[PDB]
């Protein structure tokens, strides 16, 4: 249904035309050929010069198909001399293996301590379909078959003359930036997938030749070379990079959730199956200053602070955030937020930016008795708690807007399973944002303050991405609204996305990215190029600008050479 | 002489008595069964016409 890597993590894909141009520039293919076949007292010869080879449609998985046109050839069929036409060609079938070779490539983004593997044809070559005709149409089908046998004998004998190197890979090379070892392949592979056109012609553009590779010593016991054909067709780019969602989650979402100070290093459990990062035990979300003036611990149940990928969106969820609000009243709130990693063209540069997408979803559950007995009184404290989550701060507001929102709040009350439930959809969130009365400038000021305090938290954050419980208590003991805590957590999570934004304690580099996202200073930040460098330092084509980036089952980037 | 009557249209090709061959030099192929030494039957329409 979508793009699948069938056990692999990283992938680099190109079109057939791009590889054909690589072969054309490299010019490491045989030109002159002399095929000879001798059998049953009969001798057949095909001596001539080949044209430039073209890798066309017909290759799938391990199979690699190349079109070899013939510039001019002479055929000797037991003395029968024939001159081939200029339209004659053959379709050879070969396979690719990453043979180890002496190091010749350089990786400025790596330590160059790995081993160079070059893609070459294994030691054989079979021809699938050919076209061999003379200038007068006097050839016979058996003559053409015999010449095809001679060509097969030539290609098996003369495969060594094709000294073309298909690709270069650095294996087990330590990255120059230690934090991004996930961008250095460990176990590599290739794949092919060719797609025909409507007019039944080889599509040198839509066809996709890929190279899959595991990273960070991930064991793959099922080496497969099948490649999804729609990986390039959607992008319409000459080259593409692909990073698996499992690596996007087990090495990025863990940092975002742990750095949010809501969980500790020993209270986070990775879960590949559900593609969600959460807390194994009950945690604390922050300090709550209700309308009663008493500081309350915001306790989250295990498995509720969720961070996952849904609907091509980074989804952050909170559930079962329960405490004692006052006079023996308990209510539960649920929140869901959607974010999208898009690409923005700023100052002539492609900058990956995480931006809000659609509107959040809210749920609130309470007992019937509280509604029937103390509906009016507890509503004040509930409002004081809720307004923080919306405005990002716990500030009072006029009662006219309170009644205007309260009529809608009481309108959306339903009775399910003996409990009062209210649901807030996408439209109600934007309605609340418009009716809140807080200008976007004030929100930007809040964002600046939260960015500065998130830089302070990252200073408190150790190398592993966690913070000591003593320092966590020192930071959290300060009285601050729960909405501001949500904003600080969001700021820290977004700042942790620099690893997918920029490649290269990490606290000061995060502070540099914070300066870039708060003052628009990317003078020392190359932007996406560094990340693209990590995708091309280890995967060097025989030589680009990246203009496409998205996620369709896989973090996918598209670029043109 | 002994005519071999133990052949059907779906007998396996043994490369000796039942095979698939090419008519003339054209790319047409057809199945043939050797009934007696050097005489074969091609249970198919004639390729030439």
């Amino acid at each position: 249904g979508d793009l699948s890597l069938l056990g692999w993590n990283t992938e680099n894909s190109v079109s057939f035309r791009t590889m054909n141009e690589f072969i054309k520039k490299d010019n490491l293919y045989p030109k002159d050929f002399k095929a000879v076949y001798s059998y049953r007292k009969m001798t057949f010869t095909a001596t001539g010069t080949f044209d430039s080879w073209e890798m066309t449609t017909g290759a799938d998985g391990r199979n690699i198909r190349f079109k070899c046109p013939i510039k001019y050839a002479v055929y000797d069929l037991d003395g029968d001399v024939f001159n081939s036409s200029t339209e004659n060609f053959l379709l050879i079938q070969v396979d690719l293996t990453y043979f180890d070779s002496k190091t010749t490539i350089n990786d400025p983004t790596g330590e160059n301590d790995g081993k160079q593997f070059n893609l070459k044809i294994k030691t054989n070559v079979l021809i699938v379909t050919y076209n061999l005709t003379d200038t007068d149409g006097s050839m016979s089908s058996e003559d053409k078959d015999f010449l095809s046998l001679a060509f097969r004998n030539w290609f098996n004998e003369n495969i060594q003359q094709f000294e073309q190197i298909f690709a270069y890979i650095l294996l087990d090379e330590t990255a120059k930036i230690p934090e991004y070892q996930w961008l250095k392949p460990t176990q590599i592979s290739y794949g092919s997938a060719s797609v025909e056109t409507a007019n039944d012609e080889p599509d040198l553009d839509a066809s996709i030749f890929s190279a899959m590779s595991m990273v960070e010593n991930n064991t793959n016991s099922t080496p497969s070379h099948a490649v999804d054909n729609r990986m390039l067709q959607l992008t319409k780019t000459q080259a593409a990079f692909g990073i698996s969602f499992p690596l996007f989650i087990e090495h990025f979402l863990k940092q975002a959730l742990l750095s949010s100070q809501f969980i500790s290093v020993d209270d986070i459990v990775a879960d590949i199956n559900t593609l969600t990062i959460t807390n194994n035990k009950q945690i604390i979300f922050g300090k709550v200053e209700n309308s009663d003036g008493k500081n309350v611990d915001s306790s989250l149940k295990p498995g509720k602070l969720k961070l996952s990928l849904q609907n091509n969106l980074i989804v952050l969820e909170l559930f079962d955030l329960t405490w004692e609000q006052g006079r023996g009243v308990t209510g539960h709130f649920d929140f869901r937020q959607e974010y999208e990693l898009a690409l923005e063209s700023k100052s002539g540069k492609q900058i990956p930016i995480l931006k809000v997408h659609d509107e959040p979803e809210i749920e609130y559950y309470v007992e019937e008795a509280q509604w029937k007995t103390n509906e009016d009184m507890i509503v004040s404290a509930v409002v004081g708690t809720v307004f923080s989550m919306i405005l990002g701060a716990s500030m009072k507001l006029a009662g006219s807007a309170l009644s205007k929102a309260g009529k809608l709040i009481r309108s959306k009350a339903t009775t399910i399973k003996g409990r009062k439930k209210i649901y807030i959809n996408r439209s109600n969130v934007r309605q609340l944002r418009k009716d809140s009365g807080a200008t976007e400038i004030e929100l930007e000021r809040i964002n600046r303050r939260n960015s500065s305090i998130a830089a302070e938290d990252a200073r408190l954050i150790s190398n592993n991405g966690t913070t000591s419980i003593q320092t966590l208590g020192d930071m959290k003991k300060k009285p601050m609204s729960t909405g501001q805590r949500i904003a600080i957590g969001a700021k820290k999570i977004a700042g942790t996305a620099v690893m997918f934004g920029a490649v290269g304690n990490f606290g000061e580099m995060l502070i540099n990215y914070i300066n870039a996202m708060e003052n628009n200073d990317y003078s020392a930040i190359p932007g996406i190029n560094s990340f693209m460098q990590q995708c091309i330092g280890a995967m060097q084509w025989p030589d680009l600008k990246v203009t496409f980036g998205k996620l369709q089952g896989i973090y996918l980037l598209g670029g043109t050479l | 002489m002994k005519i071999n009557n133990n052949f059907n249209i779906d007998s396996l090709i043994d490369n000796r008595d039942v095979a698939i061959v090419r008519g003339r030099k054209t790319d047409t192929f057809f199945k043939v069964f050797q009934v007696a030494p050097n005489i074969w039957v091609a249970p198919e329409r004639y390729y030439g016409e």
